[PDB]
């Protein structure tokens, strides 16, 4: 037994404002007892549709549900940045309850060059015995970005890690942090810390740096 | 519509854990509690249900009888107990209430369980101070580095939640030390720095730690 829920596509990309649709195929008759849910990046899960086409009272009219034979579909008429999330179907006609594999929605938007900022380690961390230098690439699009570290003009390798946020719920851009980790001793031994970033929205690579001697400001 | 669930927990392998789920309102009436499991980055999996009315329960065969569901009518609370824990059990667990009116009416926020031999450790919170090196136009970037904690998760808010626009809290990264680290950044008016205060509120429930760090220019 066990009703199989085949959801497609696994990943979906679309321009803001477009109408998109997700399909879920049931291996057995479920009599409209199909449920659609949304899981936002922060983990929040909410009911979108139930009974195949009934809209949750708290959800906007942009969301619609329909059925065609054993095919069930969720349609988002006008994509908004706030719609970035994973979507899953769930049948509740019988037990065990089964979910579709899920659909991840990717939002296409206009190119945006990142704003680049650099942060020296805080005195508080230094007292601890470590030094983290952070380079921030803020609000850019697309995801593709290259960040290189130079300490006193020497290319760095193997001492940094980058992290990227999911597309912003308000503007669908990405932000990225590149953290160069050094021992307090090694940080004190060098002076110029530079972050070089290359991005499609930028005409040429941008370099952001600071002189440990001048501190973070212009001392 | 907001179900309440117990907080995140670190548990050693071979042990057990019991989590709870209750409505934020008296609610009453006959309802059923459905439970769901989700490994990081993966999909949703049904665990089973507990029917307060008659104490009935049903479980997904995949859990090999390792999950036990119970409930307390008086407190309208449902419980999920997992036994003989393995790393397979590290995941987020959700509860949903159905039958009444709906059909998966309300969902809880989820409870993150981490199975590990490592001990809990609260984070150190360092400021990412705003300066000319993080200022462009009339906008300044600032933040907090939430370093060396275990296990996940940590929550970060700015000014008790009053500041949300422009906040970017990065995914935690596992360092070579076996501890997690992440930064939370936000952009604010460059002219506000002299008057407005900016404080990051960091909570690490697994170690019962909460720190508020004022970020100075």
């Amino acid at each position: 037994l066990d009703i199989q829920m085949t959801q497609s596509p696994s990943s979906l990309s679309a321009s803001l404002g477009e109408r998109v649709s997700l399909t879920c195929r049931a291996s057995q008759e479920i009599s409209g007892y199909l449920y659609w849910l949304q899981q936002k990046p922060d983990g929040t899960i909410k009911r979108l549709i139930y009974a195949g086409s009934t809209l949750d009272s708290g959800v906007p009219k942009r969301f619609s549900g329909s059925r065609s034979g054993s095919d069930y579909s969720l349609t988002i008429s006008s994509l908004e940045s706030e719609d970035f999330a994973d979507y899953y179907c769930l049948q509740y006609a019988s037990y065990p309850r089964t979910f579709g594999g899920g659909t991840k929605v990717e939002i296409k938007r206009t190119v945006a060059a990142p704003s680049v900022f650099i942060f020296p380690p805080s005195d508080e961390q230094l007292k601890s015995g470590t030094a983290s230098v952070v380079c921030l690439l803020n609000n850019f699009y697309p995801r593709e970005a290259k960040v290189q570290w130079k300490v006193d003009n020497a290319l760095q390798s193997g001492n940094s890690q980058e992290s990227v946020t999911e597309q912003d719920s308000k503007d669908s851009t990405y932000s990225l942090s590149s953290t160069l980790t050094l021992s307090k001793a090694d940080y004190e031994k060098h002076k110029v810390y530079a972050c070089e970033v290359t991005h499609q929205g930028l005409s040429s690579p941008v370099t952001k740096s600071f002189n440990r001697g001048e501190c973070g400001a212009g001392a | 519509v907001q179900l309440q669930q117990s907080g995140p927990v670190l548990v050693k392998p071979g042990g057990s854990v019991k989590m709870s789920c209750k409505a934020s309102e008296y609610t009453l009436t006959s309802y059923l509690f459905q439970w769901v499991k989700q490994k990081s980055g993966q999909g949703l999996e049904w665990i089973g249900y507990i029917y307060p009315y008659n104490g009935g329960t049903r479980y997904n065969e995949k859990f090999r009888g390792k999950a036990t569901l119970t409930s307390d009518k008086s407190s309208n609370t449902a419980y999920l107990e997992l036994s003989s824990l393995t790393s397979e059990d590290s995941a987020v667990y959700y509860c949903a209430r159905s039958s009444m009116s709906d059909p998966g009416a309300n969902w809880g926020p989820g409870t993150l369980v981490t199975v590990s031999s490592a001990s809990t450790k609260g984070p150190s919170v360092f400021p990412l101070a705003p300066s000319s090196k993080s200022t462009s136009g009339g906008t300044a970037a600032l933040g907090c580095l939430v370093k060396d904690y275990f296990p996940e998760p940590v929550t970060v808010s700015w000014n008790s939640g009053a500041l949300t626009s422009g906040v970017h809290t990065f995914p935690a990264v596992l360092q070579s030390s076996g501890l997690y680290s992440l930064s939370s950044v936000v952009t604010v008016p460059s002219s506000s720095l002299g008057t407005q205060t900016y404080i990051c509120n960091v909570n690490h429930k697994p170690s019962n730690t909460k720190v508020d760090k004022k970020v100075e220019p």
